[PDB]
């Protein structure tokens, strides 16, 4: 729901009196009324526009007195009556154009990715290689594949490397799935700062108990920035399988060659490895080492502020009048929403050391037909 | 998000409707309660996963229970009546077939079969 | 339940009214929060059931709590003012009697008697 | 300078027009990139000046590179196609005749000459 | 920022306008460049903090630098010209007074002063 709220604070107040016949004929009051009003939206989880209009004052009260026959007038600690209007506005500034499009164009995180190795095609086939090799060697002893400089130790080294790769890909998948949450990836850009100054002259500060004129100077500042959140498109995420079987497999491998010679090898988690290797292989080949993404809405925030400072001009005032310096500040803030044409980006998944783990696994030197 | 109230119709579609009220909500768990003169009604709903066995495809398990406590009267101590159901299937299975299984179980259970079961007849 | 909003009227009937709303719920406990320039308000509601022992009657306890904290100003440090009431009764007893006892407690306590208790006389 | 995008018309005049995006910038270096379903386009600009020597000539080298790579398909791995040009001259040289030499080199290269060159015709 | 081009009018407001072009930006550090047949124009802007001292006030620094190089001609070797300003004041102090300082200095300097100043006068 959209609500409009108004709120105010008292800045200063004072008293001014005129005596005649020894009587206070007029003793009128003066108030400074700090004012601000805001608009905001609540009850909707989605980001909403909002804006603020806000103003304050800072006044050094007048002082002094003058005497006449049976009558006087005095403005001690009396803030100037000029503040009763307090109407102020920001200075004109150059207009911005097409901020949303530029932000969307510059913010795109698509960038090239690491090249996919050739063995990723065979990635799905690793488990039966190892199973059949171990089974044949156990059936016919270790003498097998001595012609190829192969044995128990190379096999265990290769399977350990595969488990390392599996855990690394698992952790990376966990990280991607965490990223899908909490609104996706956020980025920020800056859209410049505009500063302008001017001068003003002959500002009447008081119209009773004499007259007061003061100089005027104005300062204006504007900022502008934009933010967007890039989130992976649903369904493009990698497999997110949890993994405690690898701990068990590593525990078995610690038994050494002697353990695997015993009934230990029949405890390998072949089915899990086959399923997950096939899933990851088909996913990697489906994509190209990348996750897709789409942009959410684009927002722009533009704060604007100005200062209005005065200095009392003493050449057009009654001699008894002293002081009267004052300053004012006006601030505004805004939040607004925009959207652009559909865009899709690609972000690398794994790079270098991630994919290089098993690029030279030793079992590849045996002909396939013996295994196949 | 079943609603702030749950309706229990004892004796099937016959009647005797009781209305339970929400009490506690935490960790994908809910439970409702209603006191009466001589008995109390309560329900519970839970969700969880199993402990993975290193050669095992993940499952999810769903259960809901009804409990009936009767306060002690005379020389007879208090006791309780309950009846609950649970469902189990892999993570990421097709929901249509899993749901389809279960309505068969509901259809099988009725007055006559409950009468047989209470008779220790297997 | 108890509604999303809780209203407290300082000064009793015809007094100053403040409004509270839900922030979190857990373990049969819910509590609310309100901010104010020189103070703040806290509202809490809790329920509990005493542990089961072999041979004696089991009890269950309900508690509600109001408290306001006045932010420290100058020399004066932080301090609070709170008041809470609890009801304890057995699991199976009739509700009307407990309600009547609570109503008696509520009716007995009034402004003048609050002042007299601040008077320290027993 | 260099705009937010770098336009490239592969195939010479009249070809398909692509528009790379500004993606990185540092130390007089900037680079443009664009992703595509079967391939990608890469364009970077670099500048460099050699260090000062006691008695030698101070030279400056520009570099511009286009790079094109196609993703793997089946058993065929990935491969990349690129071509870059450099210009070298002293710090205070006359710019216009350097531009004339650049025009000469650009004009000499044409599709026919590229065809002759790739055939290892020396 | 302030833009990508800066105008240098040699001889004050007399004329001879020169337009440098932005070449780089690294961490609040900017410099523009422009080559000419017999000269090169370059400008630099920098902002920075002093080393933090446990019990001394922090200071702002602004630097604006102009330089010029004349290419070797005949037997005359390379040589340079430059003129730069520095402003120092504490962090958070009033900006307008600091502006008035510095611009007072800028008003003080004029052609006659440089004519005298270059004559080693003091
Ligand atoms: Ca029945
Ligand atoms: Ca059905």
């Amino acid at each position: 729901m959209a609500r409009i709220r108004n709120r105010s604070s008292i800045a200063s107040s004072g008293m001014s009196t005129f005596y005649l016949f020894g009587t206070p004929i007029v003793n009128e009051e003066i108030i400074v009324r700090n004012t601000e009003w805001c608009s905001d939206v609540i009850g909707n989880p989605g980001d909403n526009p909002l804006d603020i209009h806000k103003q304050e004052w800072t006044i050094k009260p007048l002082s002094g007195q003058i005497i006449f026959g049976s009558g006087t007038y005095r403005s001690l600690q009396c803030p100037p009556e000029y503040c009763r209007g307090a109407s102020l506005s920001h200075l004109s500034l150059p207009s911005q154009s097409g901020l949303g499009t530029t932000a969307l164009a510059r913010t795109n995180p698509s960038r090239p990715a690491f090249n996919l190795p050739a063995f990723i095609g065979e990635l799905r086939d690793l488990p039966r290689m190892f199973k059949i090799a171990g089974d044949t060697m156990l059936r016919k002893g270790a003498n097998a594949f001595l012609s190829y400089q192969f044995g128990w130790k190379p096999l265990i080294s290769d399977i350990s490397k595969a488990l390392d790769f599996s855990a690394t890909v698992r952790t990376r998948s966990d990280e991607w799935h965490r990223l899908y949450s909490n609104g996706g990836l956020k980025r920020r850009i800056n859209l410049g700062v505009d500063i302008e100054q001017k001068k003003e002259n002959d500002v009447v500060l008081h119209s009773s108990n004499g007259f007061v004129v003061a100089s005027h100077t104005v300062i204006t500042v504007r900022k502008t920035w934009a933010t967007v959140r890039w989130r992976p498109d649903a369904g493009s995420l990698p497999p997110i399988t949890k993994s405690s079987s690898e701990k068990h497999a590593r525990a078995l491998l610690g038994l050494g060659v002697g353990g695997l010679i015993e009934g230990a090898w029949q405890l390998m988690p072949w089915s899990w490895m086959v399923d997950w290797f096939g899933n990851v292989g088909t996913f990697l080949q489906a994509s190209n080492n990348t996750i897709g993404a789409s942009p959410g809405l684009v927002n722009i925030m533009t704060t604007t502020t100005t200062n209005h400072q005065f200095s009392v001009k003493r050449d057009l005032s009654d001699g008894w009048i002293k002081g009267g310096d004052c300053s004012a500040t006006v601030t505004s803030k805004a939040r607004s929403q925009s959207s652009g044409p559909t865009i899709t980006a690609s972000i690398p998944n794994l790079s270098g050391r991630q994919l290089s783990i098993l690029g030279a696994l030793g079992i590849q030197r045996v002909p396939r037909h013996l295994l196949r | 998000a079943l609603g702030d109230t749950l309706t229990i119709t004892l004796g099937g579609s016959g009647g005797t409707a009781k209305v339970l009220r929400k009490i506690n909500q935490d960790g994908y768990t809910s439970e409702y309660y209603l006191p009466e003169t001589s008995s109390s009604f309560r329900a519970k709903v839970r969700h969880t996963k199993e402990s993975v066995k290193p050669n095992q495809v993940q499952y999810e398990r769903h259960n809901v229970e009804f409990t009936e406590t009767v306060y002690a009267s005379g020389s007879t101590p208090e006791f309780v009546r309950q009846a609950y159901v649970v469902i189990r299937h892999k993570v990421g299975d097709v929901s249509a077939t899993v749901s389809d299984l279960g309505e068969a179980l509901s259809f099988y259970l009725n007055e006559a079969l409950y009468g047989k079961l209470i008779g220790w007849e297997s």
